[PDB]
């Protein structure tokens, strides 16, 4: 006896620990390389696209 | 029959003697012992070593991730 109460208050009176991240810097990489593909590349590529569009109106007509 | 509960005094009457006597295995002698002292032995190989007047406790950690 006396081993379980010891055991029961520990228990009771304790906290686990946790797990943590190694990484969270990835959820700011992503913004980073959303730069990449909207404005560096969205741009210069948009202007392109766009000039295609109405290139294609007066080369059907 | 007719004795019903004066044969159960005879019983009982040897249940507190040994009682009020403890020592070894009780009037047993020995015997109780030897057998009693394997037993608990072959309890302790069912959950290992592990101390059970112990508490245990551990940290926890992480791997590889993406």
């Amino acid at each position: 006896a006396g081993l379980v109460d010891d055991f029961e208050k520990k228990f009771n009176a304790l906290k686990v620990p946790i797990p943590e991240d190694k990484y969270t810097a990835q959820v700011d990489a992503e913004e980073k390389e959303d730069v990449k593909s909207c404005a560096e590349f969205l741009t210069q590529s948009k202007t392109r696209i766009q000039e295609y569009e109405k290139e294609l109106e007066k080369m059907r007509n | 029959l007719d004795p019903v509960q004066k044969l159960f005094v005879d019983k009982i009457r040897e249940y507190r003697t040994k009682r009020q006597t403890s020592g070894g295995p009780v009037d047993a002698g020995p015997e109780y012992q030897q057998d009693l002292d394997r037993e608990l032995f072959k309890l302790k190989q069912m959950y290992g070593k592990a101390d059970m007047n112990t508490f245990p406790n551990f940290t926890f950690e992480d791997p590889k991730f993406e």
